[PDB]
């Protein structure tokens, strides 16, 4: 019963790219084929595209409660 | 990267619509 | 005493260790942690026994470190002052008896000693006989002591034994 | 201020279950079964061996069925956990022995149900 | 013993000695040792009389370590050899290798021997390479994830013979198919411009065959034309069967009867 908005809002996207771009940086195993490029936040991006990147957004309520939204269930928008 | 994943690769269905008769060959046996 | 606790404890992962060896490597990485240590607050903390849960990984802000909370059962010992424990004569001199409890090992000096068991340096074997030798209290003779005080020395422990009370000798 | 002694113990360790001898000696040995079979593995460590080759000393019995009968018999009566082990390895030959060792058997049950207890221990004893 | 404080019961025969030849006196190459004992090298120790000197047997200006075979430190010699030898039907294969160069050697090899490899990222991956096809080939990228235990490393013996063994024997039955086609290995474009060809001389009775996929190897393939339209249906080969609809089949014949009596569905 997850009721925020199902759409990757542009804060999320922002910190998830970085994020999991930062993780690549520190080799990580990468979620997608690299076609030859070198970048972490290319690739951060591509694997957002492809909705492989292995993170849950954990969205705070204003009660205190949260939500987990991994990055493949939520609508991502750009 | 030469060698990734390839069992575990999903085979796709294809899906159609063929409103045909049965005409078609009969079955066999096991053995 | 030996004991056994539900514990907790927090591993930071590097994201070299993501993928598929994930949960995997915690588990490796908590036994590497907490297995054969000491604790002031616990104790010695002999081993995990098991892992009660791994708890959800919060990537660290700013830094690709994942923190990963765990709860998991260990057995432990953590003596206490008052008890009676059956212990190994390990060293027998002049100045006092040494003795192994566990991971642990007490000492006893003469002074703690009944006045009737004198030193035995002159014999090969250090003994404390009484005069009729009779009763022959050597090293490695299985010899019960009461934990009379506790000392935590950097993550061990080193308590002190005596032989004040009545019974604390042969079984 | 913690004392045995007393039955007083740190809450985090009075809430702590004890372990027997022979108990503690099942689960190390379980261990070190597991620990050095499953092939590219750490050897145990030097505590581990200590703990072993100490409780090996002092094992009482050794099946869980005897672990588990001394236990039973003792948690029927009214005996505090800490009462638990203590008694349960020495084996103190007569109430006397069990009572002048530990000072809280010291009126707490008649000497008959103390010595019936201590010799129902005897009678496990391997 | 006094002055140099190493005698000749210290050194041993047998024993490897490093003799640090730094010059030669004429062929050899005289130099000191460890201990100080001056390691004079003969000429049977570099193999050469007339010639240049021991400058591949015996480090020139470093220490070259030879088998101790004299026993002389007090006597100004060492006989300190330079040479390395003074010192001291479903076939089963074996490698440590690189995956260019190894499709080299399995070509050579005919259906049923399973080579063993390492794995491109070169620490703790390996990989079952086995003939799957004639010019296609698994790569079992086992961690293609086949989880396994840690414990069966040791004995190499049972992952083939219970995991590919089976594989391979099931995979064999449709290479001796009646109706088995190479078509370059199953080029999409090949297939479908064979079954509009077979189809014309025999509008009556439709033809079916079978083919491997090169694009992804352990697929194969099994196209009929129910009407004027091409159609592909996939199927992977397991380890314990067939992977035909999810539906798995113990035998190779079960997965064709199964197949004579549900292809005539309108889908």
């Amino acid at each position: 019963k997850r009721i925020t908005t199902p759409y990757m809002t542009k804060y999320e996207r922002a910190r998830v790219l970085g994020t999991r771009a930062l993780q690549i940086a520190m080799c990580a195993p990468v979620m997608v084929e690299l076609e030859g490029e070198t970048d972490p936040l290319l690739i951060a991006m591509k694997e957002l595209k492809a909705r492989k990147i292995p993170i849950i957004i954990r969205r705070y309520l204003p009660d205190g409660s949260y939500e987990d939204w991994g990055v493949d269930e939520l609508i991502i928008s750009d | 990267g030469a060698t990734p994943a390839y069992g575990a690769w999903s085979p796709s269905v294809g899906s159609g619509m063929t409103p045909g008769a049965a005409g078609f060959s009969p079955s066999a046996a096991s053995d | 005493m030996f004991y056994h606790i539900s514990l907790e404890h927090e591993i930071l992962l590097h994201p070299r260790y993501f993928g598929p060896n994930l949960l995997n490597t915690v588990k490796q990485k908590l036994f590497t942690e907490v297995e054969g240590t000491c604790t002031g607050k616990y104790g010695f903390v002999i081993a995990v026994t098991t892992i009660d849960n791994i708890g959800a990984g919060v990537i660290q802000p700013g830094r690709g470190f994942v923190l990963y909370p765990v709860k998991y059962k260990a057995i432990v010992f953590r003596p206490f002052k008052g008890e009676v424990v059956d212990a190994v004569v390990t060293q027998v001199n002049k100045v006092g008896l040494f003795t192994e409890i566990g991971p642990m090992s007490c000492f006893i000096s003469r002074h703690s000693i009944p006045s009737e068991m004198e030193f035995d340096p002159n014999s090969n074997p250090p003994c404390y006989k009484t005069m009729d030798e009779d009763i022959v209290i050597q090293q490695d003779d299985e010899i019960r002591l009461k934990i009379v005080g506790t000392r935590v020395d950097k993550n061990d422990i080193f308590a002190i034994g005596s032989l004040m009370d009545d019974y604390l000798g042969l079984v | 201020e913690e004392d045995a002694s007393q039955l007083i113990f740190p809450k985090e360790f009075e809430t702590a279950e004890t372990l027997l001898n022979s108990e503690v000696h099942m689960l190390l040995e379980h261990r070190k079964q597991q620990n050095e079979s499953a092939e590219d593995e750490q050897e145990l460590s030097e505590v581990f061996m200590k703990t072993l080759n100490y409780t090996a000393r002092f094992s009482r019995f050794k099946n869980r069925e005897t672990i588990a009968s001394v236990r039973s018999l003792l948690l029927q009566k009214k005996l505090h956990k800490f009462e638990l082990a203590c008694l349960a390895n020495l084996c103190p030959e007569t109430a006397e022995e069990s009572k002048a060792l530990i000072p809280s058997l010291e009126g707490r049950f008649e000497d008959e149900e103390l010595q019936q207890i201590l010799d129902d221990i005897q009678t496990k004893r391997s | 013993n006094m002055l140099t404080k190493e005698t000749p019961e210290t050194f041993y025969i047998g024993k490897l000695i490093i003799c640090n030849v730094t010059g030669i006196a004429h062929i050899g190459v005289k130099t000191r040792l460890d201990n100080g004992v001056t390691g004079f090298i003969p000429t049977k120790f570099l193999s050469d009389k007339v010639v240049k000197r021991p400058e591949e047997r015996v480090k020139v200006g470093m220490t070259v370590h030879c088998r101790i075979m004299k026993i002389d430190i007090e006597k100004f010699s060492a006989d300190l050899t330079c040479r390395t030898s003074d010192l001291m039907i479903a076939h089963p294969s074996f490698h440590n290798i690189n995956f260019k160069q190894a499709e080299k050697m399995m070509e050579t090899m005919d259906q049923g021997d399973v080579i063993i490899r390492p794995s491109s990222k070169g620490e703790n991956h390996l990989t079952v390479t086995w003939k799957v096809s004639d010019g296609i080939y698994q790569h079992v990228d086992v961690r293609a994830t086949l989880w396994i235990n840690s414990e069966e490393f040791e004995d190499l013996d049972e992952i083939v013979a219970r995991y590919v063994q089976p594989m391979a024997s099931f995979a064999r039955d449709l290479l001796n198919h009646k109706y088995y086609q190479d078509c370059s290995g199953g080029d999409r474009k090949k297939l479908e411009e064979l079954l509009i060809k077979t189809k014309k001389e025999k509008p009556t009775f439709i033809p079916y065959f079978i083919c491997a996929c090169k694009e992804l190897p352990g697929k194969f393939l099994l196209g009929y034309q129910p009407r004027g339209k091409p159609r592909i249906e996939y199927v992977t080969v397991t380890p314990e069967g067939f992977r035909y609809r999810g539906q798995i089949f113990p035998t190779v014949n079960g997965l064709f009867r199964w197949f004579k009596d549900h292809y005539q569905d309108p889908v």
